[PDB]
RNA sequence: GGUACACGAAAAACCUUACCUAGACUUGACAUCCUUGGCAAAGUUAUGGAAACAUAAUGCCGAGUGACAGGUGGUGCAUGGUUGUCGUCAGCUCGUGUCGUGAGAUGUUGGGUUAAGUCCCGCAACGAGCGCAACCCUUAUCGUUAGUUACAUUGUCUAGCGAGACUGCUAAUGCAAAUUGGAGGAAGGAAGGGAUGACGUCAAAUCAUCAUGCCCCUUAUGUCUAGGGCUGCAAACGUGCUACAAUGGCCAAUACAAACAGUCGCCAGCUUGUAAAAGUGAGCAAAUCUGUAAAGUUGGUCUCAGUUCGGAUUGAGGGCUGCAAUUCGUCCUCAUGAAGUCGGAAUCACUAGUAAUCGCGAAUCAGCUAUGUCGCGGUGAAUACGUUCUCG
């Protein structure tokens, strides 16, 4: 899903979301690729997204549907408000 | 200072050896790579016979190679023992189906090039002999058997950790300013146990009559 | 009759046929009015200053064909053609036109911008 | 690990998401042409050798 | 609309400084009212003013647009998001370096002591 | 060590036959082009025309001529200080600074159109009221403490 | 007829080779072929490629290499059987590139 | 510090990546001692999975194994190659030779005199080499080449080439260099630009372009895939840039190009369109056809300010390709209308097409907020008092 097209997903990170969906969903799945847009199923879901070494969990909900899994996860690190 | 005169005088002084013309720029690099490998096979094969130039003239499936051998006995020998091997080995890199055409061409003053002169200078530097006499003989030979001014230099080290007795040898017509000098220049990155040693040679291949054209 | 002038200026090239006649002078470029073809400036009055520097514009119907450039480069090219046609007709007038470099090609074109340089010789500020 | 760089250069990524090019000899894939697949240093060095027929010095 | 209405000045463009009504929507209001761009006149039509509060008042209140944008920003910044993080840091969101830029959020580039190579 | 060198100045305009207005066009052009400055300058000659009934030639000459210096305070330094010795200022630089000062003052008093302000400054320099005459005034009045510097050469 | 219109472009970086090829086309067809257009030098498509010089950082002397593409346009509207019988003695030089058009 | 900084980097959605790790690789993807032949590891369809790596077959050729392959693994006073600073500085050396016991001067020095060590005059020097200059290429006239996909106001468009200017001429004429006089002229007197910057200098930069010596690592310094940074931010410096407006802002018509790119691409045309785009569709393998020439011009407008300046950031919706667009691309629309109302130390490019404008096509690019680069063209500055201070 982009600003240029409708809701479209690569369907390999949603793949396991759905595979667990037919089996009484539990949210966390080891996915840090940034190729899946969201759907009304990603509500409550969290994914361990790689920053540079660790895979931080990121909460997903049904607020807006105009982004991908990469936008819904902090891809970088900030200054930590440091004056050094 | 003194921007490298290698590319500064191709086209106006030096000649271009390997001509290739393909179609739209998809496999032009492939033509370049194949030509350079096939032509450098000779250059890496012989270092005592010192084969100088092999022009692979390619244009739209019209490939013409021409070897300029200094010693026919080293490139042919009895029963053509050498060339058939080339006729085999290049056949593996140029293609089995394509024809392999080449002939040993005669040329005067075969040391108007720089690569082989640099190789000989390195051999004299590391020939296990009084070195100064060796380079005096080598320079006398290059100046004697037919040639214009020479410009030979060696940089790096003295087989130690410092080059203190480097000798800059300039003879005859070495104008870097003149755009008709017909000077061919080459560099050699010699491998030894003291790091890479740079042996560089400028050589004037004959004063052409005020020509800016690739002759 | 058939006077044949050629001119070049600022990547503009032009020929002109000039013939003696008692019209307004056929003021036109590519056989069309310079209303919006050229900017309305002093350059539109300088358009016939070769005719002002020579026999009046009431002669030599300007049949000018042009290629490339702009308007001032165009104007310089076509006026160089005009002065060369005048040369083809009466070259005593060639003297004053050459005195300001009209018959001779003025050979003033934008200097080529160079590598790294911002323009012909523009360079960025750098002290330390 | 320059050979990793080179063997990833000879291989092509499975998508057009992933894509680059680099010289057969040089590393530092930055500033590489698509007309020869040769990096800027290797290209300049072979051009000072007159590899490409017609590489001249500009004098306008 | 009624906001940023100039006196003895073209009504056509002064609306662009309003929050929520730019050039295109300003022109939409103007041509829907057919105000016929003026010669430095506050308003060409006097009767259509009532037509304003008949049709132009029916236009969406930009005060509500402000709070809609505010709540959308709240949702975007509160959830885990790189653009949400950029919102949280009060800096360019779509991705711009703050090494020298960002002379709208960090003030007029307050020059501080340099902590750099030694 | 640059020595005496010529200058390239465009020849006088056919419609007025004054080289000074041409150097004005040379030095006023916005974005470095005459494709747009000449229109407004000819407008300005028109604006001078219906305002105070001043023909451009005489008003422009009486405006430019009254802002022109005669003293060159040639620099001579000590490597820790500096002083000025009064020689005769070159005539080419005389007219150059005259025209430059006229042009650069001509374009001020930011208002509705630049035609009114440029005609206003032309008129002001015409009437010798202080807007550019101050340049000529200072170029001689501040050369009074520097007039003492004419008693010795260093 | 072999070609209803022979719009053969021959081009290379070497003008002397282009001159040679276009002349050989000229006099070999001169007498056995008509409606030809002789040697026509077209405007060049020359360009320059600009690269850095130092191994590591430098942008003060950007080295440059020039590639010049000439263009000779030969327009032989008609090609005849006798034309080819007399023209079987033309070949493609190592620099000059001919168009089959 | 400059000789480090719109860098190496002519474009980062993960690779590029040299950094990190997760899944994973164990003489490794590659490379081969060895060993044998007989026909194939591909790619595909499921799958744990983020994909590998584990899955099975499917489609002259393979196939395993130690040392090694390879190492962006380091070591720029260990290095070459390459590159910049003084320097496109006017000077730099040597053979022979004189003399100072000599370090060496020297020829080169120097007068006029030059772009140059340019000439001569004289010089313990005669000469040569290096550089520069000059040769050479480019803008510049006439003729010549062929004529279309130029044209067709037909040789307008072009470079292939020739005649072709060089104090040539004349006088002012200096023992010599060499200025100008006026005309012929394309060039008239280094015609203008580019051009090799000599030994050296930075014990220059370059181990990470590349080649690398020594050592090392190897069942890891080997490789596959997934993600992130190369656009963070207390931030500064740099860098152009953005304007600080009424020649300007907006609206409308608006001419003149060069230039390169382009074959499932330029993509015309055509329609929906503010527009991205959506669909639609030739010619062009590119003098065919396509990717506007604009500023300027022509009229209205705003009538002095954070403004009809500037559009900053921002949110929402559409959009391009990329398997999927978010970062680690971008386009458009709508909405946002900040600062700056000309800014100190510092200052950089400059003798004309110069400084500045305006746009265009492309290089890398399936993407490019590279405001950057190659270019290209259009418009188009004064100035040079003298080096005062400094640099060299």
């Amino acid at each position: 899903r982009s600003a240029k097209k409708g809701a479209f997903v690569d369907a390999h990170l949603l793949k396991k979301v759905i595979d667990m969906n037919k089996q009484e969903k539990k949210r966390p799945i080891k996915t840090w690729s940034r190729r899946s847009t969201i759907f009304p199923e990603f509500v409550g879901n969290t994914f361990a997204v790689h920053n540079g070494k660790t895979f931080i969990n990121v909460y997903v909900t049904d607020d807006m549907v105009g982004h991908k899994l990469g936008e819904f996860s902090p891809t970088r690190n900030f200054k930590q408000h440091t004056a050094n | 200072q003194k921007v490298n005169s290698n590319g500064l005088r191709f086209g106006i002084n030096k000649n271009w050896i390997s001509r290739w013309t393909a179609n739209s720029h998809a496999q032009t690099a492939k033509w370049l790579i194949e030509d350079e490998k096939i032509r450098n096979l000779f250059f890496v094969n012989y270092r005592n016979a010192q084969v100088s130039n092999v022009e692979i003239e390619r244009t739209q499936a019209t490939v013409d190679v021409f070897v300029y051998a200094a010693q026919p006995a080293f490139l042919i020998g009895s029963e053509n023992k050498n060339i058939q091997k080339i006729t085999k080995q290049i056949k593996q890199i140029i293609g089995r189906t394509t024809n392999l055409d080449l002939t040993i061409n005669e040329i005067g003053s075969p040391m108007l090039s720089a690569r082989i002169i640099a190789r000989d200078l390195a051999n004299a530097i590391e020939a296990r002999v009084p070195l100064r006499t060796a380079m005096r003989q080598s320079l006398i030979k290059v100046l004697k058997a037919g040639a214009n001014g020479i410009k030979v230099l060696v940089s790096g080290r003295l087989n130690g950790a410092e080059i203190a007795r480097d000798k800059m040898y300039i003879e005859g017509n070495m104008p870097l300013s003149t755009l008709r000098a017909d000077i061919d220049y080459a560099l050699e990155k010699a491998q030894t146990t003291y790091g890479v040693i740079g042996v560089k040679v400028w050589i004037n291949r004959g004063m052409i009559y005020t020509k800016g054209l690739n002759r | 009759q058939s006077y044949y002038g050629l001119g070049r200026r600022k990547s503009s090239s032009a020929k002109v046929y000039l013939t003696p006649t008692q019209d307004k002078g056929k003021i036109t470029v590519n056989r069309r009015d310079p209303s919006e073809y050229f900017p309305n400036k002093l350059v539109i009055q300088d358009m016939e200053q070769p005719l002002d520097l020579t026999d009046l514009k009431k002669n030599f119907d300007i049949n000018v064909v042009v290629k490339g450039g702009g308007f001032t480069g165009q104007a310089g090219a076509i006026r160089l053609g005009i002065v060369r046609a005048l040369l083809q007709f009466n070259p005593e007038l060639k003297k004053i036109l050459k005195s300001k470099k009209l018959t001779t090609r003025d050979k003033r074109v934008k200097e080529r911008k160079k590598f790294g340089l911002y323009g012909a010789r523009r360079a960025p500020q750098f002290t330390k | 690990a320059k050979k990793s760089l080179k063997v990833k250069q000879t291989r092509i990524p499975k998508f057009a998401v992933r894509a680059y090019t680099r010289c057969q000899r040089c590393g530092r894939a930055r500033a590489v042409l698509s007309h020869f697949g040769v990096c800027r240093l290797c290209f300049r060095e072979l051009a000072y050798a007159g590899a490409i027929p017609g590489v001249k010095k500009a004098s306008w | 609309l009624g906001i940023d209405i100039p006196n003895q000045k073209r009504i056509e463009i002064a609306l662009t400084y309003i929050f929520g009504i730019g050039l295109s929507r300003s022109q939409a209001i103007l041509k829907q009212a057919n105000i016929n761009p003026d010669k430095r006149v506050k308003d060409l039509t006097e009767e259509e003013f009532v037509a304003i509060r008949n049709v132009a008042s029916a236009y969406k209140i930009e005060g509500d647009l402000r709070r809609e944008i505010a709540l959308n920003i709240k949702h975007l910044s509160e959830i885990g998001a790189w653009r949400g993080l950029r919102h949280r840091k009060n800096l360019p969101v779509r991705g711009q370096r703050t090494r020298t830029n960002a002379r709208t959020r960090k003030g007029p580039r307050k020059t501080v002591a340099n902590k750099k190579i030694e | 060590r640059k020595n005496r060198a010529p200058k390239r100045t465009v020849l006088p305009d056919p419609v007025f036959n004054n080289t000074l207005v041409t150097r004005i066009i040379n030095v006023i052009m916005e974005d470095g082009k005459k494709g747009l400055a000449q229109r407004i300058l000819y407008g300005a000659f028109d604006l001078i025309e219906q305002r105070t009934k001043e023909k451009p030639l005489t008003v422009f000459e009486r405006a430019v001529g009254n802002v022109m210096p005669r003293l060159e305070l040639r620099v001579r330094r000590i490597a820790g200080s500096n002083y000025q010795v009064p020689t005769e200022v070159p005539q080419d630089r005389k007219i150059a600074l005259a025209l430059r000062w006229i042009a650069m003052f001509a374009r001020k008093r930011h208002e509705k159109t630049m035609l009114e302000k440029i005609a206003n400054e032309i008129i002001d320099a015409s009437n010798n009221t202080g807007a550019a005459i101050k340049k000529k005034d200072d170029t001689h009045k501040m050369a009074e403490a520097n007039k003492a510097f004419a008693h010795m050469r260093w | 007829v072999k070609y209803p219109e022979l719009k053969i472009k021959l081009e290379s970086y070497d003008s002397t080779l282009l001159d040679l090829t276009t002349k050989k086309i000229v006099e070999v067809v001169k007498g056995v072929d008509v409606k030809i257009k002789g040697p026509l030098p077209l405007p060049t498509k020359k360009e320059v490629i600009t690269i850095i010089r130092s191994p590591h950082v430098d942008k003060a002397s950007r080295e440059q290499f020039e590639k010049n593409r000439h263009k000779r346009l030969m327009i032989l509207v008609d090609v005849n059987q006798g034309a080819i019988d007399s023209l079987k003695r033309i070949k493609i030089p190592v620099g000059v590139t001919l168009r089959f058009s």
